[PDB]
């Protein structure tokens, strides 16, 4: 999300009050990029669709092992 | 299998954008009268009918090109193309020349059916296409030739020629 | 312009994809290539009636399926010979300045050879020379001269300074509408070569081979089909006695030319006109077969191709079908960015615009492959998986931040089924009787 | 994403003109002005014997807008004399053109269809009146940015 940030006059020093200038004001963005190259992986079978395990389980996501 | 054994220029194959019934009946008779007795001959057998129902639109889903609809039809605008008028020209000649068509069907080929009657019309609803009606019946058909399966034949008296 | 007729009516004559480029010997244009559609027009460009590439363009014009237009490429000549080591009338055909039609004739091999090169002698010799050597050659000065086979048993063999594996980056510069590649060398070198160059290009190679070895034990590996098998490389290689003189390259490519590749024609038992039957024994095209070396059979009442396995071991309408769907899939895809990015609305990597590639994927490339009969569809019972295709896309929160960078999407993947011909049929029964 | 306004100016009920003859109409009544509705489908589905579909575009564009009144308005005293007026002599075809904002709008030619029914009771009562519409397809028009995006569909 964008940001800004505005000083408070307490943090302005005297010299800029005597020049009548603010600064330090910050703001914050992201810039969305588009596409430019797409690549597929394509795939003819011939006899068969590749069979699948009748693992009906949730596919676990990490390994109890951890040492 | 066989659709695509049609070429464009001998084995002509036409496609309906849609048919919705079609029907097959065969009919036989016997004396009403008791017989002398095993004397079962006493049975004959009509010619077998068909008949269906089917519709031509003018904005078409599929526009295959080897369907002889489709000769000449134009890819983007089908609408110009007249499509139903297309179609009527082709039947009228068809029937008119007396063709021995052949029908490929859900579950039997029928061969050596004429073209006894059709129907076409253009009613208030269903606009932009045209129902079509057929009816169909059997044909117990019974030179330059092969000297060898020549046989004696007869011309009748003849006059001067 | 001005009309002077309100109805001006002319009647006159002439006028994975077709065209065919046959890779030629030849000085008759400056070009790489040219296109043609009829022989006719080979003939007004100085062809010689019997040169290699005149016998390849009327085998392929005539096949049920010929192409629309075929296309010739050039190659330097150096020299030419006329090889007479077999005879019975040798009638011969050349011509010199693109008008001089000098048929010479000779009748009855060192006596015809020598002859032949006294006849040729005779004329205009003050544009062409000859010598002969069994073998008899013939040489130009700058003037274009084609020599072609009228009669006889003799054949012709060109011979250049320039290297097939050189020529072919340059032809394809100036155009590549042509998907088909043939060559007239038909040197182990020269085939080879043609057949790496075909890899990089997605192009179709084609030959025929008069070597003996090719149905030779299967133990002996010697033959070209021998080498090719090794290197894995596709190439629709084939076994005849006239692969050379005639040059039936053409024949066989006039039976798949006038085809869509979507319709997954097979191209086991079609008839190509101007071969002629294989004679071997049982035993040599089993040899053959193993292979991978077709063959043309003359079959029960009839003629007909065998098999299209090309040297790697698929069948060859498979490769069709999948450089088919290579070029559909690679421009329809572009053809839509091209729209997004052409009214200002870029497509984004935004995780809810790249879900859209569902409907673009499925609607050119495939359903056309399924009204065709191309992909198959349904399911199977005893393996109990479906034959429907599958399409999956990756989500932002999985594209490294480096493609980011770049604007690349990567890892798309597609599913699909080829529906398999028919070849053999075995039948098998058994006349038990009752008791 | 997050929330959007639709777009920068709201709907104004009475920004919405209606124009019969060449008039303006006004004395409309309760919280429904007018309604535009279509008498047929645009398009009429058949199913095959074996899976075709084929579809037929309509030829019939005729549709009804019904028009709510208060019975204290003088449209009504001018549409019964004009319905008299036409059973008299004839004509009965007037323009009909219906501006609307920030939606679609319409632009053809009407009659009066049936005269409503009068209710005097201890409210004020309200009338609508039928009127038909030769064409009744809705038009973009003010909506910008129409033609680009009218290009943009993809289809085969």
């Amino acid at each position: 999300d964008p940001t800004i940030i505005i000083p408070k006059r307490a943090n302005i020093p005297t010299n800029d009050l005597a020049a009548r200038i603010l600064r330090d004001v910050k703001v914050e963005l992201v810039y969305n990029n588009s596409l430019h190259y797409v690549k597929i992986r394509a795939s003819v079978v011939l006899d068969r669709p590749a069979g699948q395990s009748t693992n009906a389980q949730t596919p676990m996501s990490s390994s109890a092992v951890g040492v | 299998n066989e659709f695509e054994r049609k070429n464009r220029t001998d084995d002509l194959a036409i496609l309906f954008d849609s048919v919705t019934t079609h029907t097959y009946t065969k009919d036989y008779n016997k004396s009403s009268y008791a017989v002398e007795s095993k004397a079962s001959d006493h049975v004959t057998t009509q010619d077998g009918k068909f008949t269906f129902s089917g519709t031509v639109t003018d904005s078409p889903y599929l526009i295959d090109p080897r369907n002889m609809i489709d000769r000449d039809t134009d890819k983007e605008n089908p609408m110009l193309a007249r499509r139903p008028a297309k179609a009527i020209e082709i039947l009228e000649l068809i029937a008119d020349s007396h063709q021995l068509v052949t029908l490929v069907t859900e579950d039997n080929i029928l061969s050596n059916y004429v073209i006894t009657s059709f129907q076409v019309d253009r009613s208030s609803e269903a606009g932009s296409s045209i129902n079509v009606q057929v009816t169909l019946e059997e044909f117990r058909f019974k030179r330059t030739s092969d000297p060898k399966k020549a046989k004696n034949a007869n011309t009748g008296t003849k006059q001067t020629a | 312009e001005y009309q002077d007729k309100v109805v001006d009516v002319e009647v006159s004559l002439g006028t994975g994809f077709e065209t065919p480029m046959f890779l030629a010997m030849h000085g008759n244009f400056p070009e790489r290539i040219r296109f043609y559609v009829s022989t006719a027009g080979m003939v007004a460009d100085g062809f010689a009636v019997g040169s290699p590439a005149y016998q390849f363009a009327t085998n392929a014009f005539a096949g049920n399926f010929a192409p629309q237009r075929v296309a010739i490429g050039r190659m330097s000549i150096d020299s030419s010979k006329v090889d007479f080591t077999g005879t019975t009338e040798q009638v011969v055909v050349n011509i010199t300045l693109n008008k001089v039609v000098k048929a010479v004739k000779i009748n009855v091999p060192a006596q015809i050879a020598t002859a032949l090169a006294d006849a040729v002698t005779a004329d205009l010799t003050g544009k062409a020379t000859a010598v002969a050597t069994t073998y008899v050659t013939v040489t130009a000065s700058p003037n274009v001269v084609s020599v072609g086979k009228g009669a006889g048993v003799y054949k012709i063999v060109n011979e250049s300074s320039e290297t097939v594996a050189t020529v072919l980056p340059s032809v394809i510069a100036e155009n590549h509408n042509w998907y088909f590649l043939a060559t007239e060398a038909r040197s182990d070198a020269d085939i080879v070569a043609a057949a790496e160059f075909a890899k990089a290009n997605y192009k179709l190679h084609i030959y025929n081979s008069t070597d003996v070895d090719a149905y030779a034990p299967e133990n002996s590996a010697a033959s070209v089909f021998d080498t090719l098998k090794s290197l894995s490389y596709d190439s629709l290689g084939t076994s005849d006695a006239g692969a050379d003189v005639d040059f039936t390259e053409g024949s066989v490519i006039g039976a798949m030319a006038a085809n869509d590749p979507s319709y997954g024609d097979s191209l086991h038992l079609k008839t190509m006109p101007g071969m002629v039957p294989f004679a071997g024994s049982d035993t040599q095209r089993s040899n053959a077969w193993s292979r991978n070396a077709n063959i043309y059979r003359g079959l029960y009442g009839g003629g007909s191709y065998i098999e299209g396995k090309t040297s790697s071991g698929q069948y060859v309408d498979v490769i069709r079908f999948s450089h088919w769907v290579k070029f559909r899939m690679e421009e329809s895809v572009f053809a839509y960015m091209k729209r997004r990015s052409d009214m200002g609305l870029s497509m984004k990597m935004s995780d809810e615009d790249l879900p859209v590639l569902k409907s673009v994927l499925m609607n050119n490339p495939i359903n056309i492959g399924i009204r065709n009969g191309g992909i198959l569809t349904g399911y199977d019972t005893e393996n109990k998986v479906s034959y429907d295709p599958t399409i999956i896309i990756p989500k932002r929160a999985n594209i490294p931040t480096n493609d980011l960078a770049a604007r690349i999407l990567r890892d798309v993947k597609v599913e699909l089924v080829y529906n398999n011909s028919l070849h053999y049929v075995k039948i098998r029964a058994s006349v038990v009787l009752d008791r | 994403n997050q929330s959007k306004i639709l777009t920068l100016q709201a709907y104004d009920p009475a920004k919405v003109l209606v124009f019969i003859g060449g008039q303006r109409v006004s004395g409309f009544a309760a919280d429904t002005k007018i309604v535009i509705t279509r008498n047929n489908d645009n398009i009429s589905v058949h199913a095959g014997v074996d899976g075709e579909i084929s579809n037929a575009l309509s030829r019939d564009n005729t549709g009804v807008m019904t028009l709510s009144l208060q019975n204290t308005a003088k449209w009504n005293g001018y549409l019964a004399q004009w319905q008299r007026q036409a059973n008299v002599t004839g004509l009965i075809y007037l323009p009909v053109q219906v501006e609307g904002s920030q939606g679609l709008s319409l632009n053809t030619i009407g009659w009066i269809q049936k005269q409503p029914d009068l209710s005097y009771g201890t409210e004020v009562g309200q009338m609508d009146w039928e009127i038909g519409v030769l064409d009744a397809w809705l038009s973009p028009d003010q909506i910008q940015g129409i033609a680009a995006g009218i290009t943009g569909l993809l289809g085969l």
